[PDB]
RNA sequence: CGAUGUCGGCUCGUCGCAUCCUGGGGCUGAAGAAGGUCCCAAGGGUUGGGCUGUUCGCCCAUUAAAGCGGCACGCGAGCUGGGUUCAGAACGUCGUGAGACAGUUCGGUCUCUAUCCGCCACGGGCGCAGGAGGCUUGAGGGGGGCUCUUCCUAGUACGAGAGGACCGGAAGGGACGCACCUCUGGUUUCCCAGCUGUCCCUCCAGGGGCAUAAGCUGGGUAGCCAUGUGCGGAAGGGAUAACCGCUGAAAGCAUCUAAGCGGGAAGCCCGCCCCAAGAUGAGGCCUCCCACGGCAGCCGGUAAGGACCCGGGAAGACCACCCGGUGGAUGGGCCGGGGGUGUAAGCGCCGCGAGGCGUUGAGCCGACCGGUCCCAAUCGUCCGAGGUCU
RNA sequence: GAAUGCCGGCAUGAGUAACGAUAAAGAGGGUGAGAAUCCCUCUCGCCGUAAGCCCAAGGGUUCCUACGCAAUGGUCGUCAG
RNA sequence: CGUGAGGGAAAGGUGAAAAGAACCCCGGGAGGGGAGUGAAAUAGAGCCUGAAACCGUGGGCUUACAAGCAGUCACGGCCCC
């Protein structure tokens, strides 16, 4: 028996494919389904992704933003059904995989450290050309 | 209850 | 994860600035208060001529924590500081405004008045 | 607990243990056959096999990689030129360990021989 | 009181009703009944189950005879489910439906010779303030001349784990008959690849 | 610590009972299929240098 | 008195019940809710802080409650050493003085090795009248045993009003326990990268040692983990405690009792989980081998089987246990995937240059899920029933 | 037959603690009855205001070579003060 | 041993005579086995006698459901004379 194959088999029902690729440093908007009372609605959470854990169906990523003077980080599962869609708002280039260091940096300092990933931007315009 | 020690502490 | 000795930023305009938890009000021996819990706290730092002054022993509900909180949808949320909002014994906020986002858990736990006053709920 | 951990410690700290493996590789790759204690022998296998399998690759990168462990330009040159080619069609298993029958006198340590395969 | 042998395969989580559900996957079926214990013959009621296909080259002659009396191919593991009497000559995962509630028995991971702090959750000693080589020590183990001895069962260091543990009242989240899979909500004893036993729960 | 110490001399009987496990097991040896000499199994024969039906070593 | 170490703390408990809480009751100056008082009950529970060496006590904030005692005022061959008993020094006081003070003050050497019993763990031996491989019954033990809030019943019964139920039914927490690693969060001694000083290879480029037993830094897989996840306390049956009765004499009435029968607790017995036939009272079922030689016995050759040896293992101090040994995927290589790191070296282009861009998610790459006989588990050896007697 | 007597012998604890700085080792060749420990080579590590060098105390042949290994060397020894 | 004044041991025996064991064997040696000496070699130099504790080998009886200042009294089993 193949234990890995059998696990992957269970997971395949829930595996998601509509979500766009992104990297630590990209600025991203996540449309997340949220329940409040007595309805469910879609709230947007948009910030820099500072982390991507990888583990097959169980990869999760972490988006950080400042909200009304307070820093807020969110952790989403990449295959969570409660994510309506993900919108790349900007490609930024980090030299690292995990960007915990930006938690301690001023807005100016961050802007210098996270320059625009010009390569993956033109590359995004290279697609996005419909036939 | 503090009662007086009956032994000295041992010496080398 | 707020426990006795923890300092909390107050996120209202009661005049308090910094409170220090001295008991987490959640049963006979709660170890930590999280989002939506009430604590008893001493006011360690406050602004002049507020409703509340330095030294007062007030109650407050925790509105955001630096230790991330987990949600049944598999996600979680973490804030840059530990914050609370000072309340009266009827769980109503004592200030007239609240500053910064608050955790959605406040709604479920029946703190509607504070949620409605907050600029953002995450 | 040691659950699912790979790699002996051999009562040496990190750098010493590494040196041990490098120097034994140099020794094995130089004489083709060396004698050691059974534990050191077994551990030596993969350490050298990876080096041999890289000599098979031949590229400059591979030479610069293998050179980090072996250091000796002459030796590495022998590895790529003389050694590697006789393993072209062989896929892994370039070394073998065979346990000797007699123990060491001064400490009763069990001995074995490590060698490059034909 | 139904039951089935199986192997723990590993853990993941799935999504049910906007909720993440920690699950352990168990390869349960198929289990051939190779003996039935009867009150007339054995004095109690149970069904001896077999599990996993076995290389007949490894099965000795005493064992071979047993398997033949049941007309069943050689099997790696024999275990009994008590007070269970399936209609069939083979047990599959079908006997559990999602929503049901089960007990899982497994062999806990072995922590070998374990200290008193891991084994028994002792608090040990201080790490400063004068503490002298007793940081993970038990402290007192007794009194004085009365009683002048140590209690049986006195919590002390020693082996821990590699022992039978049964976790109860676990929700069956799904069952995938085509692959002999069982999805149970939460944590099951033992390592992946370890053998488990899945019985109907005795809770209310 | 307060320097624990034996209370009574160990009897000749009790000493010897402790040593009921101290016996040596003779080495396990099989014949070498080439030269018939006895040797540890799974070891290259130190008498003729043969292992797995072939010469491996000078003896 | 040829030594029984002396307060308090820490640690670890265990018992008592004259019960602090929770469970069950009778009386109440018991409307309800809440109290008072006594009876039954030791199953569990009995918080965090400030002061002081303190035990104790006062105080803060909570709580279902913040119980009182025994165990050499339990516990220093378990720790501490703040108190108190040494030698130093000073204050007050006493003494002409040396000195003294249930007066004060600052300081002041706490001993690696466990023989026996006991306790936690793990084996070796023999036994269990044939020898063996599996699977079990459970005598008897052990573990567990907590509790709160809100909501429905119902703003109902009750009460002038405030206030506010019994019974029955839901949801949600605190602490504790067992297990776990999907998530969250740790560690991850070399898995990747960056960096400084120096020595070296080989001058550049690229690299190696050392700076810790990782030079420093940023990350980080498996595993082991808690702050993270699942589940547990029961349900239920039986017998009772105080207490309440049914029927009923002695005693024409009355009486829970003298005959008999009910109801009745977190407690008791079963039930749940774990250990367990050395349960010498050594149990049971399935299956396998057999009437072997020579003289309930001795020697020897076998059978079914087993051990030795070897490759190993979320098993493990040794041992034991589990898997495998070419009839083979057991470890090591190699390959595929995962995973970490985050775009190698080399070349080309731009800048005077530090550098920058491209090739490029590149190169490197522990344990994870797998594939593959490339390397190694070669070859063998030794034990091992002939079945006592009515 | 006892004086924690005296002198000696031999036990026990026990194949137990320990084998004296955590700067560190690995292979090949040689010698020899015997080699992890002696010789040689290569690789690796440690000291370098020393763990290098030169005096003075103090020690008094320990210096050099040949032949040896019973004891001394905390193991071994073909080596050695 | 102590700077020093000073303190202060242990240790006798082959045989009548060395006749002190040539030679051979195993062993690097030590040691031992034969041979030889002697009245005697468990008189062989680690030498007269050679007690006891202490250690071992072989034999007989006995012991793995048993509670002990270890003996003592009775009976029985086994071994010996
Ligand atoms: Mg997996
Ligand atoms: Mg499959
Ligand atoms: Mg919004
Ligand atoms: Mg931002
Ligand atoms: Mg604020
Ligand atoms: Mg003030
Ligand atoms: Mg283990
Ligand atoms: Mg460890
Ligand atoms: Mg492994
Ligand atoms: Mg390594
Ligand atoms: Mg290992
Ligand atoms: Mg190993
Ligand atoms: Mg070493
Ligand atoms: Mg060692
Ligand atoms: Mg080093
Ligand atoms: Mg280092
Ligand atoms: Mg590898
Ligand atoms: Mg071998
Ligand atoms: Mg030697
Ligand atoms: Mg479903
Ligand atoms: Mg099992
Ligand atoms: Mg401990
Ligand atoms: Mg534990
Ligand atoms: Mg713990
Ligand atoms: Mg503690
Ligand atoms: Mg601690
Ligand atoms: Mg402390
Ligand atoms: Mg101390
Ligand atoms: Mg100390
Ligand atoms: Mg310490
Ligand atoms: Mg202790
Ligand atoms: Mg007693
Ligand atoms: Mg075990
Ligand atoms: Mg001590
Ligand atoms: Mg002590
Ligand atoms: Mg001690
Ligand atoms: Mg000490
Ligand atoms: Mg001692
Ligand atoms: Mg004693
Ligand atoms: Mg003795
Ligand atoms: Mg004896
Ligand atoms: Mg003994
Ligand atoms: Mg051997
Ligand atoms: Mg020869
Ligand atoms: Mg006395
Ligand atoms: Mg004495
Ligand atoms: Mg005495
Ligand atoms: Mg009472
Ligand atoms: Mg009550
Ligand atoms: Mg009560
Ligand atoms: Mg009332
Ligand atoms: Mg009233
Ligand atoms: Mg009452
Ligand atoms: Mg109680
Ligand atoms: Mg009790
Ligand atoms: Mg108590
Ligand atoms: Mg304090
Ligand atoms: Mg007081
Ligand atoms: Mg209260
Ligand atoms: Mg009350
Ligand atoms: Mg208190
Ligand atoms: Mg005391
Ligand atoms: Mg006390
Ligand atoms: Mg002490
Ligand atoms: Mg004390
Ligand atoms: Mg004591
Ligand atoms: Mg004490
Ligand atoms: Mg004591
Ligand atoms: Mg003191
Ligand atoms: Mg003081
Ligand atoms: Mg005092
Ligand atoms: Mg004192
Ligand atoms: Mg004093
Ligand atoms: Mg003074
Ligand atoms: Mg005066
Ligand atoms: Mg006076
Ligand atoms: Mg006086
Ligand atoms: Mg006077
Ligand atoms: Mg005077
Ligand atoms: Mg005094
Ligand atoms: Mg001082
Ligand atoms: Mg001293
Ligand atoms: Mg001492
Ligand atoms: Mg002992
Ligand atoms: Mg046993
Ligand atoms: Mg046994
Ligand atoms: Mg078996
Ligand atoms: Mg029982
Ligand atoms: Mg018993
Ligand atoms: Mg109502
Ligand atoms: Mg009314
Ligand atoms: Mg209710
Ligand atoms: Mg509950
Ligand atoms: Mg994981
Ligand atoms: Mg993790
Ligand atoms: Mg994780
Ligand atoms: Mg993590
Ligand atoms: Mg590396
Ligand atoms: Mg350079
Ligand atoms: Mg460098
Ligand atoms: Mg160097
Ligand atoms: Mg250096
Ligand atoms: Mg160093
Ligand atoms: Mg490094
Ligand atoms: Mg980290
Ligand atoms: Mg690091
Ligand atoms: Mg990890
Ligand atoms: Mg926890
Ligand atoms: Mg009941
Ligand atoms: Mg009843
Ligand atoms: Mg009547
Ligand atoms: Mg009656
Ligand atoms: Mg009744
Ligand atoms: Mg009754
Ligand atoms: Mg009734
Ligand atoms: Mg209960
Ligand atoms: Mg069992
Ligand atoms: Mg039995
Ligand atoms: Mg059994
Ligand atoms: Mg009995
Ligand atoms: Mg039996
Ligand atoms: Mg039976
Ligand atoms: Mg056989
Ligand atoms: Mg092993
Ligand atoms: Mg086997
Ligand atoms: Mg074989
Ligand atoms: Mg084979
Ligand atoms: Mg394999
Ligand atoms: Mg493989
Ligand atoms: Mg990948
Ligand atoms: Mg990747
Ligand atoms: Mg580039
Ligand atoms: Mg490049
Ligand atoms: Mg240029
Ligand atoms: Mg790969
Ligand atoms: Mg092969
Ligand atoms: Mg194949
Ligand atoms: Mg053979
Ligand atoms: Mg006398
Ligand atoms: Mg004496
Ligand atoms: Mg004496
Ligand atoms: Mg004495
Ligand atoms: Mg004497
Ligand atoms: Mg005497
Ligand atoms: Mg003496
Ligand atoms: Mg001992
Ligand atoms: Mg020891
Ligand atoms: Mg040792
Ligand atoms: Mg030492
Ligand atoms: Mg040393
Ligand atoms: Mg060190
Ligand atoms: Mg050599
Ligand atoms: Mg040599
Ligand atoms: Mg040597
Ligand atoms: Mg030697
Ligand atoms: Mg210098
Ligand atoms: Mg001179
Ligand atoms: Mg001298
Ligand atoms: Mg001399
Ligand atoms: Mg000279
Ligand atoms: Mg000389
Ligand atoms: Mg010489
Ligand atoms: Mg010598
Ligand atoms: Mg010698
Ligand atoms: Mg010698
Ligand atoms: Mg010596
Ligand atoms: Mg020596
Ligand atoms: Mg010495
Ligand atoms: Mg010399
Ligand atoms: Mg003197
Ligand atoms: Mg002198
Ligand atoms: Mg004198
Ligand atoms: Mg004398
Ligand atoms: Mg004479
Ligand atoms: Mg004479
Ligand atoms: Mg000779
Ligand atoms: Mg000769
Ligand atoms: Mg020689
Ligand atoms: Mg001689
Ligand atoms: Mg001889
Ligand atoms: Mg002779
Ligand atoms: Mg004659
Ligand atoms: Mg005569
Ligand atoms: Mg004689
Ligand atoms: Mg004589
Ligand atoms: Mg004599
Ligand atoms: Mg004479
Ligand atoms: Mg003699
Ligand atoms: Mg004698
Ligand atoms: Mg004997
Ligand atoms: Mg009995
Ligand atoms: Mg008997
Ligand atoms: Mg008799
Ligand atoms: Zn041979």
């Amino acid at each position: 028996m193949n234990r890995g194959a059998l696990i992957k088999l269970v997971e395949s029902r829930y595996v998601r494919t509509d979500l766009p690729e992104f990297r630590p440093g990209d600025t991203v908007r996540v449309s997340y389904k949220v329940k409040e009372g007595n309805r469910t609605r879609i709230q947007d959470f948009e910030g820099i992704v500072i982390r991507i854990r990888r583990n097959g169906f169980n990869t999760t990523f972490t988006v950080r933003k400042v909200s009304y003077g307070v820093g807020v980080e969110r952790i989403f599962p990449l295959h969570s059904p409660l994510i309506q869609k993900i919108d790349i708002v900007q490609r930024g280039r980090a030299r690292r995989a995990k960007l915990y260091f930006i938690r301690n940096l001023s807005d100016r300092e961050i802007r210098r450290k996270l320059r625009a990933d010009r390569k993956r931007i033109d590359q995004d315009r290279a697609a996005e050309r419909a036939a | 209850v503090d009662k007086p020690p009956y032994l000295p502490r041992p010496r080398p | 994860m707020i426990q006795p000795q923890t300092y909390l930023e107050v996120a209202d305009n009661t005049g308090a600035r910094k409170i220090m938890c001295i008991r987490v009000l959640k049963g006979s021996n709660a170890k930590y208060a999280t989002v939506g819990d009430v604590i008893v706290a001493s006011v360690k730092e406050a602004i002049p001529r507020g409703a509340v002054k330095e030294g007062d022993v007030v109650k407050a509900v925790v509105v955001r924590t630096k230790k991330e909180i987990k949600r049944p949808d598999g996600s979680a949320i973490r804030f840059d500081d530990n914050a609370a909002v000072i309340i009266n014994n009827q769980l109503e906020p004592r200030g007239t405004r609240v500053f910064g986002p608050v955790a959605r858990e406040l709604r479920e736990k029946g703190f509607m008045k504070i949620v409605s006053l907050a600029p953002e709920v995450l | 607990m040691r659950h699912l951990k790979s790699g002996r410690k051999l009562n040496r700290h990190s750098s010493h243990r590494l040196a041990l493996y490098r120097n034994q590789a140099k020794s094995l790759l130089t004489h083709g056959r060396i004698t050691t204690t059974v534990p050191k022998a077994k551990e030596l296998r993969g350490f050298v096999d990876h080096l041999i399998h890289l000599a098979k690759r031949g590229d400059l990168h591979a030479r610069r990689l293998v050179l980090r462990d072996l250091q000796d330009v002459k030796l590495v040159r022998k590895l790529f030129d003389e050694i590697a080619p006789r393993y072209r069609d062989r896929q892994g298993g370039y070394t073998r360990v065979l346990k000797l029958a007699e123990r060491r006198r001064g400490d009763g340590a069990p001995l074995a021989l490590v060698e490059l395969v034909e | 009181m139904k039951g089935i042998l199986g192997v723990k395969v590993g853990m993941t989580r799935i999504f049910r009703d906007d909720r993440a559900v920690p699950v352990t996957v168990i390869l349960a079926g198929p289990c051939p009944v190779v003996q039935r214990r009867t009150p007339e013959k054995d004095g109690y009621t149970a069904v001896q189950l077999g599990f996993l296909p076995q290389n007949p080259k490894r099965v000795n002659r005493p064992l071979k005879g047993h398997f033949a009396k049941a007309g069943v191919e050689p099997v790696r593991i024999l275990r009994e489910i008590r007070d269970f009497n399936p209609e069939g000559d083979t047990v599959t995962v079908e006997i559990f439906k999602p929503g049901e509630r089960v007990d899982v028995t497994g062999t806990s991971k072995g922590r070998g010779f374990a200290g008193v702090m891991k084994r028994w959750n002792f608090a040990g000693g201080p790490d400063s303030h004068g503490a002298h080589k007793i940081h993970r020590h038990p402290g007192s183990i007794g009194n004085r001349k009365t009683p002048g001895r140590v209690y049986k069962g006195k919590k002390m260091a020693g082996h821990y784990g590699a022992e039978r543990v049964t976790v109860m009242n676990l929700e069956v989240v799904d069952v995938i008959p085509e692959e002999n899979l069982l999805l149970v909500k939460g944590a099951v004893p033992g390592p992946n690849g370890g053998l488990v036993i899945v019985r109907e729960t005795k809770k209310a | 610590a307060k320097h624990p110490v034996p209370k009574k001399k160990t009897s000749k009987a009790r000493r010897d009972a402790r040593r009921s496990h101290h016996a040596l097991t003779p080495p396990t040896l099989v014949p070498c299929p080439e030269c018939k000499a006895m040797k540890p199994p799974h070891t290259v024969c130190p008498e003729c240098g043969y292992y797995a039906g072939r010469k491996v070593l000078e003896v």
